[PDB]
């Protein structure tokens, strides 16, 4: 089965910095593609970034809302994926959410299968 | 002086002529030449060379590298088709954004046969048989394996040799290059089962183009 | 390129055929449009991807359709427990979009 | 079987040579010959299930390389042919293929439409740069644009075979080996400016293996420098 | 039939590469063009079939009038003549209509007066290098390779206004000679964005079908 | 190299002269004198050093 379990949201100051972090059990690590999906209060859902498997390298390709802020990246020991949110501002209020792709045929469809629970992050 | 007299047509621009002209840089010492190789005399021999087609496009294939693998694997029923596409020219074949196609494209009248080699990238330890048939113009396309058989052919058992090669002419229903499984994919424990097949065009050598016009790959 | 869900609000009785549309603004490929489910207080799920295909685990009862810059997604029968919110996801180029939201209420 | 070139000695059991010629020698150029003339062997990239691709650019591999690194820094030209030597070892278990090919004078697209590539992202000195199965954005400035299938040069990745080229297929085949010539417009170039030939090796057929076997397959790149010469005093 | 695909047949065919106007009284007008084979789409991706080129050029230049439309009283004009000026790689470069670099002995120019055959001139392979290079994977700014230099050309009037305005344009009309090829290449799949670089988005390899059977 | 016949693999053997230090990488044992030991190809390398008292 596939778990995909994420904490760290809370509360912070407006401009300031927080650490999400995602961790994933249930298949190898090394071999999907990991997302980062953010949705408000009641609102349209937003991506915010990717990072590749280790065949392609785990570059990263960010959003262009968020690209200089954000930062994805990843633990070498562990299977934790980790989400590096700074400068912090008022309408970045949402539900952050955690998901993973996969090759359908031998082809990568943009697709997200598999979603995490979600962890809110709000500002004072 | 020397009496002359001008002819109609003569203080024109014809875009097409092969007239002396007076050089606007004289005594400039021109750099001489130097062998660089690789030399191009005629656009035959770009078309001389293989490339691979892409017969696998099936609208999600298109943009990736999965267009250019034919997908074999070892079903339960004996005797499928494994691709098939015809030899129409223009009205998006397959053998139009390939190497040979690509200057076909140039001309208006072009005539010839085609070579077509197709080889088995599975694995060493896996055994097979395939039929290789090529309907002629006029006859229709096969729908089973045994009137398949019937027409001209070529059995390649992939056991012996991993590539195969099938001549047949392309001239400006005309044609089919369909391939069928004669036996299945017999394989041994903890091999793969699931193997590709690459197929390779180029031109015959012997054929000519005439009325050069230009592409229709642009805006 | 955005996309734009029509009609936003949605109310079927159970038993009928119901359906929900998504028009892109440009001409997005038939293989990059997907559709998400997202029931209330939970996260979404994928439920058809690249326009055709069912998911893992849905029921027969959905079938998607549509090319070029206009996508549709139809339910044959509609039950009591396929209440929520239906998303379209697109790529032509980066960023990955979503739709704006096509909610099902039970009449 | 067993050549050797300096203090240097690799192993072999099939060659295409260039454009048909075999590369030779030509103020004054003066002819160093012995001591760099060796067998400058590469580390191993890995061949994984869902890899796409790698390319080297071809007289920047070997610019830390030693004593050539030291004859680049001393010599402002160059003219030199190479010899490369592509084998991957895998089992009769594994299936796959690759295409080896050599192409001169590759310029790289960059992912912005307006801007034009850096230097650290278009060459990894004697280090192995990777194609992807995705697209690189447009919001990043200065990266090469790797969607593997146009090879990053704008061109279908099917009619790469008119360079100079060779098929690994793993059924059949087990390694590659390229001769290419010196080609360029001038006699003798900036070396530290132009990257004159590009070899790149890209998966056709995806590996496969069933389940048990050695999950990634090593390629192992040599290249031999043929007839080398600068200009200086 | 193998004598229309050989590379002379190929690539020595005429083609209308710029298109400028220019009128006399105006002080901004004067037509410009750096000679480059990245203009037209269509000869673009004929001469991209080859990686090293090596020709002469031929040029013919097809400039018309047009009376524009002045005040009054009976605007009479004699014939026009016009100035095309052919700056060298590294030469001295026009800024104004009333310029000093007009009048340069080393910047060959052809006069030509309105109702005659019009002015052909041809420039030989002009460059250091042995040959024209199409890509360059260098730096000099990245692949720009300032040694494939082919030149300028600019044009005006030579007559002063006289009552009314009077505007002109050019066509200028391209031709490889005598051309050598070298290191063939793949064509291009994807679409032209920039004139100057390579740069592109990607697309699929082909058009696609339903099913591969 | 007395492993199976299905394995195969690479080896350097690298060779420090008198007075040169022992490499601590693989890519400066390379820039020395060695031998590329294919495992595949054949199962016995030879390697021939001198030995002063």
């Amino acid at each position: 089965e596939v778990k995909l379990v994420e904490s760290g949201g809370g509360l912070v100051q407006p401009g300031g910095s927080l650490s999400l972090s995602c961790a994933a059990s249930g298949f190898t690590f090394t071999d999907y593609y990991m997302n980062w999906v953010r949705q408000p209060s009641g609102k349209a859902l937003e991506w915010l970034g990717f990072l590749r498997n280790k065949a392609n390298g785990y570059t990263t390709e960010y959003s262009a809302s968020v690209k200089g802020r954000f930062t994805i990246s990843r633990d070498n020991s562990q299977s934790i994926l980790y989400l590096q949110m700074n400068a912090l501002r008022a309408e970045d209020s949402a539900t952050y959410y955690c998901a993973r792709s996969r090759y359908y045929g031998g082809t990568y469809r943009y697709a997200l299968d598999y979603w995490g629970q979600g962890t809110s992050v709000t500002v004072s | 002086g020397l009496p002359v007299m001008t002819t109609p047509g003569s203080t024109q621009f014809l875009t097409s002529d092969d007239f002396q002209s007076p050089s606007a840089m004289p005594q400039f010492d021109v750099t001489p030449e130097m062998q660089i190789p690789g030399r191009v005399n005629n656009l035959m021999e770009i078309a001389e060379v293989d490339s691979v087609v892409p017969v696998n496009n099936t609208e999600d294939n298109v943009s990736s590298l999965k267009a250019y693998q034919i997908p074999v694997q070892s079903n339960s029923d004996n005797g499928k088709q494994v691709f098939g596409f015809p030899l129409q020219p223009g009205a998006n074949n397959v053998l139009n954004r390939t190497l040979l196609g690509e200057i076909l494209n140039y001309y208006t009248h072009w005539s010839g046969s085609i070579k077509l080699t197709f080889m088995f990238c599975g694995s060493a330890m896996a055994t097979g048989k395939f039929l290789l048939a090529y309907s002629p113009p006029g006859a229709g396309v096969p729908k089973n394996r045994k009137d398949a058989m019937l027409g001209t052919h070529v059995i390649w058992d992939v056991g012996l040799q991993s590539s195969c090669v099938l001549c047949v002419p392309w001239i400006s229903a005309a044609g089919y290059v369909t391939c069928w499984y004669q036996t299945n994919i017999v394989v041994p424990a903890d091999v793969q089962s699931s193997c590709d097949i690459l197929c390779f065009v180029s031109a015959c050598n012997d054929f000519s183009v005439r009325m050069l016009k230009d592409t229709p790959f642009i805006r | 390129n955005v996309l734009t869900q029509s009609p936003p609000i949605m109310s079927a009785s159970p038993g009928e055929k119901v359906t929900m549309t998504c028009r892109a603004s440009s001409s997005v490929s038939s293989s990059y449009l997907h559709w998400y489910q997202q029931k209330s207080g939970a996260s979404p799920k994928l439920w058809i991807y690249s326009t055709s295909n069912l998911a893992s685990g849905v029921p027969a009862r959905f079938s998607g359709s549509g090319s070029g810059t206009s996508y549709s997604l139809t339910i044959s029968s509609v039950e009591a427990e396929d209440a929520a919110t239906y998303y379209c996801q697109q790529f032509s180029g980066y960023p990955l979009t979503f739709g704006a939201g096509t909610k099902l209420e039970l009449k | 079987r067993s050549i050797t070139l300096g203090n240097s000695t690799i192993t072999t059991q099939n060659v295409v040579v260039g454009y048909g010629v075999w590369p030779e020698y030509l103020d004054q150029p003066t002819q160093p010959d012995v001591a760099t003339c060796r067998f400058y062997t590469l580390e191993s990239v890995q061949w994984m299930k869902n890899s796409a691709g790698w390319w080297w650019k071809l007289p920047d591999a070997l610019s830390q390389m030693g004593l050539f690194g030291q004859n680049m820094q001393y010599h402002y030209l160059g003219r030199t042919g190479y010899t490369i030597h592509v084998q991957c070892n895998a089992s009769k278990f594994h299936q796959g293929c690759l295409l080896v090919v050599c192409v001169p004078e590759a310029e790289m697209g960059c992912s912005n439409l307006n801007n034009t590539p850096e230097f650290s992202e278009l060459s990894g000195g004697d280090s192995a740069r990777m194609f992807t199965d995705t697209q690189v954005g447009e919001s990043n400035a200065k990266k090469v644009q790797t969607a593997v299938w146009n090879a990053g040069m704008g061109v279908g990745v099917g009619n790469l075979t008119i360079f100079p080229h060779q098929w690994i297929n793993l059924r059949t085949n087990n390694s590659a080996t390229l001769v290419m010539p010196y080609i360029n417009s001038v006699p003798m170039d900036n070396m530290f400016r132009h990257n004159n030939l590009t070899l790149m090796i890209i998966p056709f057929v995806p590996l496969n293996y069933s389940e048990g076997s050695s999950p990634y397959v090593p390629i192992t790149v040599t290249i031999a420098p043929m007839c080398a010469e600068y200009n200086g005093l | 039939s193998r004598s229309e695909s050989s590379i002379e047949n190929f690539l020595c065919r005429s083609a209308c590469v710029y298109y400028a106007t220019y009128t006399n009284n105006s002080k901004k007008g004067f037509a410009e063009w750096v000679i480059n084979t990245r203009q037209v789409a269509q000869l673009r991706r004929k001469l991209e079939l080859f990686t090293y080129l090596r020709f002469d050029l031929e040029l013919t230049f097809v400039i018309t009038s047009a009376q524009q439309p002045s005040t009054a009283s009976s605007v009479d004009a004699p014939v026009q003549t016009h100035q095309i000026m052919y700056v060298p790689p590294g030469g001295p470069v026009p800024t104004k209509v009333k310029d000093y670099a007009w009048q340069t002995s080393t910047n060959p120019s052809v006069f030509w007066t309105e109702g005659n055959a019009p002015p052909r001139m041809s420039i030989p392979f002009i460059s250091i290098g042995n040959a024209y290079s199409c890509f360059y994977d260098g730096w000099t700014v990245y692949g720009i390779n300032t040694l494939n230099n082919m030149g300028t050309l600019y044009m005006r009037h030579v007559n002063e206004a006289g009552q009314g305005p009077i505007k002109s344009t050019v066509r200028i009309y391209f031709k490889p000679k005598h051309v050598k090829a070298w290191v063939p290449r793949p064509p291009r799949l994807c679409q032209y964005e920039k004139q100057k670089n390579v740069n592109f988005s990607p697309i699929g390899v082909t058009t696609s079908r339903t099913d591969i059977i």
